């Protein structure tokens, strides 16, 4: 009877969101439904263009349903309020979008509540706008959970989810494998942050009072995040949004998509996540996620940049070209904050910086540099990550790097952290090390024989080739 | 669904 | 330095209507002084134009139902950052 979505994400052991408010920004609701009936407050907030009475609030009710609904609902509890920013045919404006987060913003200062999640089940395309109202109405404490957009496409083309500081979530089936219905289905890259149940997915049907029907979309599996969100937003009310992201992707299922439904250079920067509900059990303990950067451009002095949320430490940094054409990457300060910084070799297509952003704090983290001499670096505390970067076109606690390039050593006066460095060499396209159950990978790259980059997934390090060694750098309290 | 992969996928 | 900006999918384009976003610190005294005079340049220049909303907690700006040939004008009035051509979004 469970249906299948809510059995997906619940965790392997178990056992809200009450003080937690979750705004809906859709077509019109049929609050009167006994799945959400008493629970959702409609503003009456419209802003919506002209078309060109049960379909008109069929979008918008089935998910205020998956949010927060009695019977098929992800926060069984769960208040919510809906604003209406779709017509009757599903189509909306960015500027009555806009209106919609500016009126968000106006009620929190009127009538201060608790955490608020915003979800945005909508797409356009890319709107510079758009992206700039959901980054500073993130920037002011709020939630934003976003659907990936149903175009089978990069979702970085497409607002808002593309949009900074924002939960951009994609679909996947019972199979767990990212929804395809013809050319439509999920869409992907390195701008979508996880994915949830979005296909089949039962909840309030606007035809009866008491109906229910099945929907997929990304707007669905938008809507099971959100719930998610305001679940642990309820047991942990002071999260930030980085401590929040963090727990997301920790307690997503893992490696459990079959890549190969995305377009081969989409593989490497699509997150193999499926959202899940967290387990009875939760310490501290050691949160890092991987952040790519948007792909440098072909100019010669381009430079990729990755940076962290102002509460995690950059422990790691390195960078990865599709074609291998590329001079490394390093580790700079900006605003007193280390960044990602990858750099694009003279004739190349561009290059990625890749980001290891972590949950450290009380770490004071400082960068060893070494110039071209085999050049080597080392802390004088604990070593989290090795970067490497060179001027040329072509060739313990300790880093070494190809005696023409500068090295750099992530070091993080850090008690309470323990590391260990675990290497893997083959004689090979990929080679691949992982740190054991219980460590985080907090440092990938690969021993100085023609690297396309190195990258962490996960817990695991992996390496990318045209002896070829993978070295992984594992720390836990 | 036209025109935007609307409802279910179209 | 402003730009200007609209949706690369054309069939997504909602021209006549333009979000006029201002700097960052601008004040909404501000932004209704620039909108008035965006209408009134406007109107010397033979174009009637509709203030539809006025932006203030977010963005300051505003939203404005005018022909596309004022652009030009309106890009260069004072605290103008950025404007983008409004655009659909849609139920996914």
């Amino acid at each position: 009877s469970i249906p299948w979505n809510l059995e997906r994400i619940t965790p392997p052991r178990y056992r809200g969101g009450s003080l937690v408010e979750v705004y809906l920004l859709d077509t019109s609701i049929q609050s009167d439904h006994r799945e959400i009936e008493g629970r959702v407050m409609v503003t009456d907030f419209e802003n919506v263009p002209e078309e060109d009475a049960s379909k008109c609030d069929s979008h918008g009710t089935h998910l205020a349903g998956v949010v927060s609904g009695r019977d098929a609902g992800v926060a069984k509890g769960a208040s919510m309020r809906s604003l209406r920013v779709l017509n009757c045919q599903g189509k909306g404006t960015v500027s009555g979008t806009l209106i919609g987060l500016e009126f968000i913003r106006k009620s929190q200062l009127v009538q201060p509540v608790g955490p608020l999640v915003v979800l945005l089940p909508l797409a356009g395309g890319y709107s510079r706008v758009l992206n700039a109202a959901c980054q500073r109405l993130a920037r002011a404490g709020v939630v934003l959970v976003t659907a990936a957009g149903n175009f089978r496409d990069d979702a970085c083309l497409y607002s808002p989810a593309s949009a900074p500081e924002v939960i951009t979530v994609g679909a996947t089936n019972a199979q767990d494998q990212p929804v395809t219905l013809g050319t439509l289905g999920t869409n992907f890259g390195r701008c979508v942050d996880l994915f949830a149940p979005g296909e089949d997915i039962i909840g309030a049907s606007s035809d009866c009072s008491t109906c229910f029907v099945s929907q997929s979309g990304t707007s669905q599996a938008a809507a099971h995040v959100a719930g998610i969100a305001a679940m642990m937003l309820s047991a942990e009310p002071e999260l930030t949004l980085a401590e929040l992201r963090q727990r997301l992707i920790h307690f997503s299922a893992k490696d459990v998509i079959n890549e190969a439904w995305f377009p081969e250079d989409q593989r490497v920067l699509t997150p193999n996540l499926v959202a899940a509900l967290p387990p009875s059990t939760h310490g501290w303990q050691l949160f890092c996620r991987t952040v790519w950067s948007a792909h440098s451009g072909p100019t010669r002095m381009a430079t990729a940049i990755a940076r962290c949320a102002p509460d995690e430490e950059l422990l790691s940094c390195s960078s990865f070209s599709r074609s291998g054409k590329r001079r490394g990457e390093r580790m700079e300060a900006q605003g007193g904050k280390l960044v990602c910084r990858a750099h694009n070799a003279f004739g190349g297509e561009g290059v990625y910086a890749i980001a290891r952003c972590c949950l450290l704090p009380q770490a004071n983290c400082s960068v060893h540099t070494a110039p071209p001499a085999g050049t080597r670096v080392h802390c004088h505390h604990v070593l989290t990550g090795c970067s490497s970067h060179w001027e040329v076109e072509d060739l313990p606690n300790q880093c070494v790097g190809h005696r023409e390039a500068s090295i750099h050593a992530s070091c993080c006066h850090a008690p309470g952290l323990e590391c260990k460095v675990k290497e893997h060499g083959i004689p090979q396209e990929q080679v691949t090390v992982a740190c054991e159950e219980g460590w985080t990978l907090t440092g990938c790259s690969a021993l100085p024989s023609h690297v396309l980059g190195a990258y962490a997934v996960d817990n695991t390090c992996v390496v990318r080739s045209r002896a070829v060694t993978a070295v992984a750098i594992c720390c836990r309290s | 669904x036209t025109a935007a992969a609307l409802f279910s996928f179209a | 330095t402003a730009t200007f900006h609209r949706c690369a999918k054309d069939p997504w384009r909602l021209p006549g209507t333009y979000v006029v976003v201002l700097k960052e610190e601008t004040h909404l005294s501000q932004s209704e002084r620039t909108a008035r005079r965006l209408q009134a340049q406007a109107a010397r220049r033979g174009y009637l134009t509709k203030i539809l909303h006025v932006f203030h907690g977010l963005l300051p700006g505003f939203l404005v139902k005018m022909s596309g040939d004022l652009l030009e004008l309106a890009l260069k009035l004072p605290h103008v950052d950025y404007i983008e051509e409004d655009s659909s979004v849609f139920a996914q």
